[PDB]
């Protein structure tokens, strides 16, 4: 079985590890607890092959950052349409990869987080798919780690891109 | 200040350490994200390769980690330098069958069900072929979901496979005959719509299956007894809240299993040592070990909690 190096990135708050939490293990964290750092496994079936998925769960306030960069072999790039500010930061993250990477070939992709509250959107999915095409027409989704929108297809994504 | 706290499948949960090395296992118990039902049902533990140590809420865990090598000497004859310890959370060994059995927190179940699955893997649970297929079964529904004729009638199960699902003891000479009944049952889980497909209903489906066996729950010392020349037999000493059971350390076979009042126990002066008396067997056993101090004592609290 193949081992898959993950890292979900993103600010604080914009639901890095209720998105994670919701994909290992099926529960909707609600109470927010600031994460300094927390590590998951999971097997998954990605294209009819078991793969063993490290998934690391990152700190949205502070940066050991380029060990993950390093380390990592895909990167989720959470923010939320809730929080303009989270949806600025990530084009610093966004260049900082590819700087410790030393290439744009990395598997990665941008993801819209908290889609269930519409009547709090801030940021357009418009503006999400004009930024994903600005980078290099990286993959992009809008999720919720409540409702279930999307929330294997991020981790799923990236297992693909580290395949090809 | 922060720590990794583990769990049996290798995930780990940092935890800021207020007061440095001082901290307490209270306090990094209120660190992690468990409410009060989650959190009743587990403890930290410190564990390294061949010494586990359930700790206790007032126990500083970091200068345990600290003391470790003076630790392994006192209660093993182990090597210091290949034992790192880590932390864990863990089931309470102390924590009754009857109150287990109502839980429904899918957080806890899953703590337990990836724990349960560990000791399973490992060997440390003895059970009958048919218990033991049934659980495989449960892990494809688990793990690989639905049952597909495409996917798992043939060229599936192979030992590849059947590491996750059945215990390492069993992979060479026993499971590769059971791949048909195991294929069977987890068929009949995928299609049987009276079966709940939730996640946390199939881990404590697989808990269930795992209440029934022995060796439970139970927290493992090591020894050694001799036979009726004398020959030495290293031992697992397997301390639940059911009783005493002994394992073949080098094939996890259950040696004895003895509930509690059907027997009693005897420290050694030395303290190196514990008497078994089989009560309604006349047999007596004793087995050698630095734990022995440890072990009296569990089994005094575990005898003492029951009603
Ligand atoms: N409505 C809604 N709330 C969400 C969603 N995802 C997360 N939240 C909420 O947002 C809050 C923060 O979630 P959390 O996963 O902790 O975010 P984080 O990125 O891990 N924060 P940090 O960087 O400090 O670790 C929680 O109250 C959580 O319930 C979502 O998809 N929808
Ligand atoms: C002394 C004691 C008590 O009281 C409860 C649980 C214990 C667990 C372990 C282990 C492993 C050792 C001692 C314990
Ligand atoms: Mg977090």
């Amino acid at each position: 079985m193949r081992e898959y190096k993950l890292v979900v990135l993103g600010s604080g708050g914009v639901g890095k590890s209720a998105l994670t939490v919701q994909f290992v293990q099926g529960i909707f964290v609600e109470k927010y607890d600031p994460t300094i750092e927390d590590s998951y496994r999971k097997q998954v079936e990605v294209d009819a092959q078991q793969c063993m998925l490290e998934i690391l769960d990152t700190a949205g306030t502070e940066q050991m950052r380029d060990l993950y960069m390093k380390n990592g072999q895909g990167f989720a790039l959470v923010y939320s349409i809730t929080a303009q500010s989270t949806f600025n930061d990530l084009q610093d993250l966004r260049e900082q990869i590819l700087r410790v990477k030393d290439t744009d070939d990395v598997p990665m992709i941008l993801v819209g987080n908290k889609c269930d509250l519409e009547d709090e959107r801030v940021v357009g999915k418009e503006q999400g798919q004009n930024l994903a095409r600005q980078w290099n027409n990286c993959a992009f989704l809008e999720s919720s780690a409540k409702s279930k929108i999307n929330v294997n297809e991020i981790f799923y994504d990236l297992v693909r891109q580290i395949n090809r | 200040e922060k720590v990794r706290i583990y769990r049996m499948d290798g995930s780990y949960r940092s935890v800021e350490l207020k007061h440095g090395n001082n901290t307490t296992v209270q306090q990094i118990m209120e660190g992690m994200r468990l409410s009060q039902e989650t959190q009743q049902y587990f403890t930290i533990w410190i564990c390294s390769e061949n010494l586990s140590l359930q700790l206790k809420p007032y126990h500083k865990p970091l200068q345990h980690v600290r003391d470790w090598p003076e630790i392994l000497a006192e209660l093993t004859n182990l090597d210091p330098q290949r034992e790192t310890p880590q932390l864990f959370l863990r089931r309470d060994v102390r924590l009754p069958l009857e109150v287990e059995k109502q839980i429904e927190d899918p957080l806890a179940i899953l703590i337990l069900f990836d724990e349960a699955r560990y000791n399973l893997l490992k060997g440390f649970y003895t059970a009958p072929d048919a218990k033991l297929i049934t659980l495989a079964s449960l892990l494809l529904q688990i793990v690989y979901g639905n049952y597909e004729s495409k996917k798992h009638k043939q060229g599936f199960l192979n030992e590849e496979n059947l590491k996750s699902i059945v215990p390492v003891t069993k992979l060479k000479s026993k499971a590769p005959h059971w791949t048909n009944r195991i294929l069977h049952e987890y068929k009949n889980l995928s299609t049987s719509e009276g079966v709940s497909k939730e996640m946390h209903h199939l881990q404590r489906m697989f808990l269930q299956n795992c209440w029934e066996i022995p060796t439970y729950g139970a927290a493992f010392f090591t020894g050694q007894i001799f036979t009726k020349n004398h020959k030495v037999i290293p031992v697992y000493v397997g301390v639940n809240i059911k009783g005493l059971h002994l394992l073949n350390m080098e094939t996890k076979a259950l040696l004895i299993s003895l509930k509690y009042g059907c027997f009693m126990w005897q420290l050694g002066d030395t303290d190196t040592c514990f008497q078994i008396h089989s009560m309604e067997n006349k047999m007596s056993f004793i087995v050698h070990t630095k734990q022995a101090g440890l072990v009296v004592k569990l089994l005094m609290k575990l005898n003492g909690q029951l009603m």
